[PDB]
């Protein structure tokens, strides 16, 4: 039943800074807590073992210290390769049941940056297949966290909307987003206008976008 | 007594059973009173042979009461009488190691000879017997020959080696060139 | 207890009884002080294919403590011992008395090498089966120790000079078992489990593997201070109670030391048949049984009313 | 350094079996242990259970011990994990991964539990849906009410199964200010996503935009080109 915790769910750390992560432990775990690093779409990296072993080929601006039930990976100046999701793990226990940490997430953290939206009415070949799909995009924007609410005629609309968020871009570190309504022939041609309502840090007022069906 | 016989550079297993089902303690020697293998309590022990690094044995089968000596990557030279002392009993067995060979290479032409080259340690007399792909085959004493060879011969080879009343088995393949006009 | 009887008795330490019940109390005492994290026991049924038996247990870290052990008459026999200073098993007792208990018995189990044992009143003693008999295990028994100090670091320690001093008894004894005009020969173990080809013991909770190469590499008839053998403490063993494997955790203290004393040895002789003037020992064990038997030579059960 | 080389992708059904294998080369196999950890898209990292590969002894994660086994072959340096009764929360990418432990072959094993050498991953769907390529729909510019110098424009790829696709635009000519947003699942079972674009609202009219949609899968290879109209 050991369950490891990690603290920051989501670093925001600015480029050259240090970054700390914790994680502790529901029982004590001794020196048996190693850490990872996960860069999307690739395997894990070893980074510590040991508690405070450094892999090889892992910079000295890497380390670990901490034992019992807490634990600290520090990253003296970040680098822009260092921007990934970071994972803990114990091997104390025997019979081996091994676990691991939930993550934290170490993001590159900027000056706040507003959305750009755009609003995609449901294209003339797709009507034709007997569904309509309305797209809202947010484009380049900062922090993450973001909300997106549609209105169909002033009509709040919930659970027929998915959104999807990419990674941040490592150029401009800023994040897109993108909302999909989807409906059936009937209920699309059935209402008048169609709106996007979203709501950000760098944008004043909500910024609606909305488009009439015709 | 017991006859058995290996290829040269095969794994040949001696088995050696006891009365009950139990591990006890045995060990195995040549016709020279040389230790080959053997077991000390769970541990096993090999023994100033000069079969050392190529003699072994099954500590899984020892619960049972077998404790065979097998003997990896056969020579002429381990052909010889074995002896398994356990519990106060001698279960001899007679080894009998043989090669058998091509003196020219696989690919040979039709109408050229293909000779065959048996190895047999000092004291033995096997009789050969080889079958060729389309039937053709050959007896001798420690050397078969086949004058021409047809292309028909093309394929593997089939040899027995019998000695003591016993045989065994040589796959030889070979490669026969069909020229045209 | 003891109580002189004038009478002759007859013995035989390859057929003791209490070595047996000895073994098996070894083997219990064993099995609830060192813990395995995992072991593995054949099992071929014959069902076809050969099924192991795994088991994965606590491993707590922990050291064998050797507490001495006597063994008195179990119910309804008595103990005779064999009070004649040099006596080896197999023969008549002359000397022989009643006693109620033997003689506190230190447990310890190694190879090719008996450590903190009784040592012989007069002179070194040899003891076998069969001495004829090539495949058998000849029990040596020292009238004076011989310390060996050993450490987690990698190595042994023993005197090059006690030692060199140690062989020349053990074959004195030897050319006087077998021929005077013969020569003794000490190599290496010809081969085997790595338990068995080197002197293995249980230091510190850990169990140890030193290459006794330099300690068997002489001949007799025919600077320099203190000799280091390299050793080894492993984590993968092969089980010594029965046929099987055993893994334990790795050490936890930096400073394994052990200080034990030589008092026998368990020595195998090379066969041929009527080879040349002169004969080669090689350092020997594995069973047991020859280690609890070094020390209860001496002893036998007897039914009683 | 040892390399881990997984076996390509699995679909399977639910209440299916799956066998994943992981060649092992570089070293010397049994002077390695391995493990087993996977990851549910959008999730952490999960320890399944992991292997003595010299002892052939194999220990399992509770919630997994029983229908979860994994085996390796010394002859082909291999090691295999196995789930049976495939379960929907099944899905996920199946890593393994392993650690030097000393010279087990002589007896020394360290019985480390941190992974330093890891594979490139298999992915294991498990669904009652079938496969099937996408059908791509266009995303006209925005270039009707909103004024401005940078229009927005795409493809929408709806109703696909099962993961991956891959997007692009102009051949590949084009990938600036290109968004592939991550593929999501509706509730229909089929996944989703969109692939967008910034560019500059004078280039329309004139410089053609075509999204390239790749599925392998299905075997479905699209081209659709994005007009203002
Ligand atoms: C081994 O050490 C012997 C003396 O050590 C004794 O035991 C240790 C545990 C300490 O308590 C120490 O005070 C004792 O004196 C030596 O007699 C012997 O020569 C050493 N081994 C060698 C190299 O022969
Ligand atoms: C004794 O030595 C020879 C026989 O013993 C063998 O010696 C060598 C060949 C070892 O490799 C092993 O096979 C035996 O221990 C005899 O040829 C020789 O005449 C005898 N006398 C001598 C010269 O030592
Ligand atoms: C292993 O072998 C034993 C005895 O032959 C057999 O009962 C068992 O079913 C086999 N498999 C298991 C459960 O280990
Ligand atoms: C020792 O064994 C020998 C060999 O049979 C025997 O003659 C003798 O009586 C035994 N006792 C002695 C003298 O140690
Ligand atoms: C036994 O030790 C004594 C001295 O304690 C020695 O004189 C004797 O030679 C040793 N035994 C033999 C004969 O090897
Ligand atoms: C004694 O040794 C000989 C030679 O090996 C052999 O008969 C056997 O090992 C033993 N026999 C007896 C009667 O002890
Ligand atoms: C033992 O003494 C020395 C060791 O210091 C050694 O060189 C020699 O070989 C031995 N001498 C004898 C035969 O006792
Ligand atoms: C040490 O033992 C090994 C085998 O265990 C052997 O190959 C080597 O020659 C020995 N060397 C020494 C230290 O005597
Ligand atoms: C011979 O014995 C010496 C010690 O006297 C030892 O150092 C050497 O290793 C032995 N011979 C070899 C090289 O095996
Ligand atoms: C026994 O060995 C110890 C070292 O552990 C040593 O101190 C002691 O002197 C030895 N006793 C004997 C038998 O002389
Ligand atoms: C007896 O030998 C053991 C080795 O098993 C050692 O640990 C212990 O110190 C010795 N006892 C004495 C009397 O020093
Ligand atoms: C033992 O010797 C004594 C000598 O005093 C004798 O009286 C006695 O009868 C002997 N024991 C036997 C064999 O009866
Ligand atoms: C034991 O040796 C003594 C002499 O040391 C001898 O008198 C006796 O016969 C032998 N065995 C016994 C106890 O009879
Ligand atoms: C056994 O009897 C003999 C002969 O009387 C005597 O020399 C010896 O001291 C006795 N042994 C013991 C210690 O009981």
């Amino acid at each position: 039943e050991l369950e490891l915790t990690q603290s920051p769910a989501t670093l925001s750390v600015s480029p050259g800074e240090r970054a700390t992560l914790s994680c502790r432990a529901s029982e004590s775990v001794s020196s048996d807590l190693a850490w990872y690093q996960q860069k999307p779409g690739q395997a894990p990296r070893l980074l510590i073992y040991g508690a405070s072993t450094r892999a090889t080929g892992v910079p000295a601006r890497f380390s670990g210290s901490g034992s019992g039930a807490e634990f600290t990976l520090t990253i003296s100046s970040l680098q822009s390769e260092d921007f990934a999701v970071y994972y803990c793990q114990q091997y104390n226990n025997w019979p081996p049941r091994y676990t691991f940490g939930q993550g934290t997430r170490l993001e590159i953290k900027r000056t706040v940056a507003a959305p750009s939206v755009f609003i995609f009415p449901p294209s003339d070949e797709q009507l034709k297949s007997g569904t309509a799909s309305v797209v809202c995009l947010l484009n380049n924007f900062y922090p993450r966290e973001a909300k997106v609410q549609w209105k169909v005629d002033n009509a709040l609309q919930s659970g027929n909307s998915q959104e999807s968020v990419t990674e941040q871009k490592s150029k401009d570190s800023t994040y897109s987003l993108s909302s999909t309504l989807t409906l059936s022939k009937a209920d699309y041609e059935k209402h008048k206008v169609y709106a996007c309502e979203v709501t950000h840090q760098g944008l004043s007022s909500p910024v609606t976008k909305s488009f009439n069906r015709g | 007594k017991k006859v058995v016989l290996g290829k040269k550079g095969d794994t040949v297993e001696l088995t050696c059973t006891a009365s009950q089902k139990k591990s006890i303690q045995f060990h195995w020697k040549n016709s020279n009173q040389i230790k080959i293998l053997g077991n000390q309590g769970s541990f096993l022990t090999k023994g100033p042979s000069k079969l050392n690094d190529r003699a072994d044995s099954r500590r899984s089968l020892w619960d049972q009461g077998n404790f065979p000596l097998i003997i990896k990557n056969l020579k002429i030279e381990d052909s010889d009488t074995y002896i398994c002392e356990v519990e106060d009993q001698k279960e001899e067995v007679q080894l009998l190691v043989f090669g058998l060979t091509a003196n020219s290479d696989t690919h040979l032409l039709q109408g050229q000879s293909l000779t065959l080259t048996l190895e047999s340690p000092p004291g033995s007399s096997p009789s050969v017997q080889c079958r060729s792909p389309r039937g053709k085959n050959i007896q001798g004493g420690k050397t078969l020959s086949v004058s021409q060879l047809e292309l028909q011969d093309s394929g593997t080879w089939t040899c027995t080696v019998l000695q003591n009343q016993k045989k065994v088995e040589f796959k030889i393949d070979i490669v026969v060139l069909a020229f045209q006009k | 207890e003891v109580v002189l009887v004038n009478v002759t008795e007859n013995f035989n330490m390859w057929k003791n009884d209490m070595v047996e019940q000895m073994h098996e109390d070894i083997i219990s005492l064993w099995d609830q002080s060192l813990k395995p994290c995992v072991k593995l026991t054949p099992l071929c049924v014959g069902a076809g294919s050969c099924n192991t038996s795994v088991i994965t247990q606590a491993c707590p870290k922990v050291s064998f403590e050797p507490i001495p052990i006597h063994y008195c008459a179990p119910a309804g026999f008595a103990i005779l011992k064999c009070n004649n200073k040099t006596f080896n098993g197999t023969g008549p007792c002359t000397n022989v008395s009643t006693v109620q208990c033997t003689h506190g018995i230190r447990p310890v189990v190694s190879t090719q090498l008996l450590l903190n044992g009784s040592l012989a009143e007069e002179e070194v003693v040899i003891r076998s089966v069969n001495f004829t008999d090539n495949a058998k295990t000849i029990i040596v028994q020292l009238n004076t120790s011989v310390e060996i100090n050993c450490t987690g670091a990698g190595h042994c320690n023993i005197s090059r000079a006690k030692w060199n001093n140690t062989l020349k008894q053990i074959a004195s004894k030897l050319r006087e078992q077998f021929g005077n005009n013969k020569t003794i020969i000490f190599k290496q173990s010809s081969g085997g489990d790595p338990e068995i080809v080197t002197h293995s013991f249980n230091c510190g909770g850990e169990f140890f593997y030193c290459n006794s190469t330099q300690l068997f590499n002489s001949t007799w008839f025919n600077g320099s201070d203190t000799i280091t053998l390299p050793c080894r403490i492993k984590q993968i063993i092969n089980m010594w109670q029965k046929v099987g494997k055993a893994m334990y955790a790795p050490p936890i203290s930096g400073q394994i030391r052990c200080s034990s004393n030589i008092t026998g040895l368990l020595l195998t002789r090379d066969g041929g048949n009527s080879n040349n003037e002169s004969e080669i020992f090689r350092p020997g064990g594995g069973d047991m049984r020859d280690n609890w038997r070094s020390e209860l030579y001496k002893y036998k059960v007897v039914k009683i009313e | 350094q040892v390399q881990l080389l997984e076996s390509g992708a699995e679909v399977k059904k639910p209440g299916s079996s799956v066998k994943v294998s992981c060649k092992a080369s570089g070293d010397t196999f049994i002077r390695y242990s391995f493990t087993w950890v996977r990851q549910a898209p959008g999730q952490g990292l999960e320890w399944m259970g992991r292997i003595i590969t010299i002892l052939d002894v194999a220990h399992y994660a509770p919630h997994l011990q029983g229908r979860v086994t994994i085996t390796a072959d010394k002859s082909t340096s291999t090691v295999y994990l196995e789930l049976r009764n495939l379960r929907s929360d099944d899905t996920a990418v199946y890593f393994c991964a392993g650690v030097y432990e000393g010279e087990a072959d002589e007896g020394e094993y360290r019985n480390n539990g941190f992974l330093k050498h890891w594979g490139q991953g298999t992915l294991v769907t498990v669904t009652s849906a079938s496969t099937k390529g996408p059908s791509v729909f266009p995303l006209a510019p925005s270039s009707k009410s909103t004024s401005g110098g940078t229009a927005a424009l795409g493809c929408l790829v709806k109703d696909y199964f099962p993961q991956p696709v891959t997007v692009s635009w102009n051949s590949g000519a084009l990938t600036s200010g290109v968004h592939t947003f991550p593929a999501v699942l509706q509730s229909s079972g089929l996944y989703s996503l969109s692939s967008v674009v910034t560019v500059p609202s004078s280039s329309l009219g004139t410089q053609t935009y075509i999204c390239n949609v790749n599925h392998k899968p299905s075997n479905t290879k699209v081209d659709k080109k994005v007009e203002p109209k």
